[PDB]
């Protein structure tokens, strides 16, 4: 049927079958059949049934004799359908997945465009705990140095730095979209509609480590400065650290009358006079710690 | 009955919009805000003002 | 209100039948058609599954050896 | 409440007679199943017929009694009690053709079969007979009629029916059929009596394990399908 | 049907409303392998049992 084009029928017919039912065949089978589904019900973009069908088939299987082809099969599958949904942190989950095959480890491209788009995925997920996590884990496998460009912007999204889009897009469009013979470059970016989105959402992301930078350093930016900094329009800017602020990602109070980002929290005087206490019980300490090596310089040189 | 409680539903809605809208300004114009919520300067003042008191 | 249910499911239908039912007998309607639906692999429950769940809750006669009454 | 089912004359608490529901389930120990469809111009009645011993005289368990040449019968539980009850409806049978001349219908047949086990329910003498008894049989004016009439005294009309161990299945699958309104012929009725008493049961139906009784209007006389008959409606219902 | 359902895909109960599935029962002959029952269907999960 699918042959012949009429996909939402074959969907429609391989749905009503159960699979787990089906306890006689053999389990490498039953896998195969659920991947099959899964397959079908993506072509006819129904994701729930896709999700539903995913979460049949078990995970422990794939470490498994011959399940190479199948473990790869799956986790392209369910890299789909979370890039359908959006959830990049679990795309980057299923390319690591996909990294750590044996199949995908030997061959010196598959690895490559696995860990490509395990940089990029990472790059492209929100800022949290486990994603950084995650960050920290795959910045420190030696085999990325044999792809320069992403493991330099890898480790850019961990420095404490502001990196700039403009100059983030002067050094890295040609070598992240279009790529070269030399630079096989991923889908992940590409011209295709889900890559303008997912660009635009690699901006964004940009855009959010500046401003967590900004928050992390700066104490009141002006918001032409910010938006300078940032790459956008000032309100546009103004916009975006809105958005931020509302969902309590970072602590901001926009004096939109003079164009003050004010960044510090309100110091309440207890705060205040603690941290004078804590400066003085730190001075205490380090003069009776200077004064006991003091004492000990002029007992040696006698 | 429906002129009533569509008018306390419209009070409720401009203030449920007004406080989002002020979360991240802390000297937010009313020009702004006003613009914002797509309302008459004046209706946003007299409803800011009620607020407050 | 928590359950998914369907556009094509208008509980009016049942509400109005002049059965008499217990609140636990609605639950157990509920329940009955949601898990009729999950049975057949749907996630959304239709007017079929809630009409089978709903005869299926209303027989309560069991045996009643047919001459009580 | 338990100290109330030791006489069949004492009401329960909740207003109920408790020697009576247990005779119905008594009706079950036979470990048989009785199934009658009434067609449009049929009447037909199949019965599992059971023989777990080779010494056994097959022509001699056939349960399915000819009250009369045009009234049919067919006795499901206790067999000693089902037989009496049989020889009962013989001679009521024949008292009221004796009494009145023409013969007595059906329904009238085993409703005096049940007003005499209600009075035996009523006043507390005899142990009500154990045995749910089936009527098949046309009626002139009201087409081909199927009673079933039981020990506590009640009988209705039924469309179709059945009494035994597997009664509320063979009842389920019953009114799954009897539904989809279709040309009820007798083929078609032989056909789907067999078929729920085999889905009931759950048996492939050797012709030696079932017995079969049939009334239609063109031969308005209780005949009991020999093996040939019953061989060749079950290979039409395979096919 | 009854008790791999509800064991691996929660979501999907939790997604139509019908939370609970409990109860079940196996009324029949005594000791005719019910315990074997309940152990078969051990093949995955009911560790603890
Ligand atoms: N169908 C069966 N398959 C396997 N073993 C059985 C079966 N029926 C009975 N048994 C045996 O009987 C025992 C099971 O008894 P069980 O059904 O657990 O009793 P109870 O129902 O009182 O718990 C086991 O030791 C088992 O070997």
């Amino acid at each position: 049927k699918e042959q012949n084009g009429d996909v939402k029928e074959a969907a429609s017919i391989l749905q009503e079958l159960q699979v787990e039912t089906y306890g006689s065949m053999e389990k490498k089978e039953r896998v195969e059949f659920i991947l099959e589904q899964m397959r079908l019900c993506l072509a006819v973009k129904d994701y729930i049934r896709t999700q539903i069908i995913s979460k049949k088939i078990n995970t422990k299987f794939f470490q498994e004799e011959n399940t190479e082809k199948l473990k790869l099969k799956y986790y392209n599958l369910m890299i789909q359908l979370d890039q359908h949904e959006g959830s990049y942190l679990s795309i980057c989950k299923h390319y690591r997945a996909i990294y750590d095959t044996p199949c995908i480890q030997a061959e010196s491209e598959k690895w490559q465009q696995a860990l490509k788009s395990v940089v990029l995925y990472v790059i492209l997920a929100p800022f949290d705990n486990e994603q950084s996590d995650l960050v920290h884990r795959i910045s420190g496998d030696k085999k990325l140095e044999e792809i320069p460009k992403y493991k330099d912007l890898l480790k850019l999204f961990t420095t404490m730095e502001l990196m700039r889009w403009s100059t983030l897009v002067e050094d890295y469009g040609m070598e992240l979209r279009k790529g070269s013979l030399e630079s096989p470059a991923t889908d992940v970016f590409g011209s295709t509609e889900e890559g303008e989105k997912r660009w635009k959402d690699l901006k964004n992301r940009v855009v959010e480590h500046n401003i967590r930078i900004m928050a992390k350093y700066y104490t009141r930016i002006t918001m032409k400065r910010m938006a300078q900094l940032l790459d956008l329009s000032v309100d546009e800017s103004e916009a975006f650290l809105s958005n931020l602020v509302v969902n309590k990602t970072i602590f901001a109070k926009v004096d939109r009358l003079a164009g003050i980002i004010n960044f510090q929290r309100p110091k309440d005087p207890n705060n205040l006079l603690n941290d004078w206490s804590q400066k003085l019980n730190s001075l205490m300490s380090l003069v009776n710690k200077t004064t006991h090596l003091i004492a000990k310089e002029e007992m040696i040189h006698n | 009955i429906i002129s009533t409680h569509l008018a306390k539903l419209y009070d409720n809605l401009l203030e449920q919009n007004l406080i989002r809208v002020i979360e991240p300004f802390s000297r937010v114009q009313i020009e702004h805000i006003s613009s914002l919520i797509k309302l008459s300067k004046a209706d946003v003042e007299r409803k800011l003002s009620q607020m407050i008191l | 209100s928590k359950m998914n249910l369907s556009e094509e499911v208008d509980l009016e239908d049942y509400v109005a039948r002049p059965d008499k039912i217990s609140g636990a007998d609605i639950n157990s309607i509920c329940q009955e058609s949601g898990m009729l639906a999950v049975r057949e692999n749907r996630y959304i429950v239709l007017a079929k599954d809630f009409e089978k769940a709903y005869k299926t809750v209303i027989k309560k006669d069991e045996q009643e050896h047919e001459f009580y009454k | 409440s338990a100290g109330f089912d030791r006489h069949i004359t004492i009401f329960s608490p909740e207003g109920r007679l408790y020697q009576v529901e247990y005779a119905f389930k008594a009706i079950n120990q036979g470990g048989l199943t009785s199934v009658a469809v009434r067609g449009k111009d049929c009447a037909v009645i199949v019965t599992q017929k059971k023989v777990p011993d080779k010494l056994l005289d097959s022509s001699t368990v056939t349960h399915l009694f000819k009250i009369t040449e045009n009234i049919g019968c067919v006795m499901t539980g206790m067999t000693a009690d089902s037989r009496s009850q049989v020889q009962r409806a013989r001679y009521e049978a024949a008292n009221w053709k004796y009494k009145y001349g023409y013969e007595i219908p059906v329904d009238m047949l085993c409703k005096r079969i049940a007003d005499i086990s209600q009075v035996y329910t009523q006043n507390a003498e005899m142990r009500p007979l154990g045995c749910c008894m089936i009527l098949i049989g046309i009626d002139e004016e009201q087409g081909p009629q199927v009673y079933k009439c039981d020990p506590a005294g009640y009988y209705c009309g039924f469309k179709a029916t059945a009494a035994g161990v597997k009664q509320t299945e063979s009842t389920s699958f019953l009114e799954k059929k009897v539904k989809k309104k279709f040309d009820w012929t007798f083929e078609q009725t032989v056909e789907t009596a067999i078929t729920c008493l085999s889905t009931v049961l759950s048996i492939d139906f050797k012709p030696s394990e079932i017995e079969v009784g049939v009334v239609t209007v063109e031969n308005p006389k209780f005949r009991i399908l020999t093996e040939a008959e019953i061989d060749a409606h079950l290979v039409a219902l395979a096919e | 049907e009854v008790i791999e359902l509800p064991l691996t895909n929660p979501e999907l109960f939790q997604r139509v409303g019908i939370i609970p599935p409990k109860g079940c029962l196996l009324y029949g002959p005594p000791g005719t392998g019910k315990t074997l029952l309940a152990r078969a269907v051990a093949s995955q999960l009911d560790c603890n049992f």
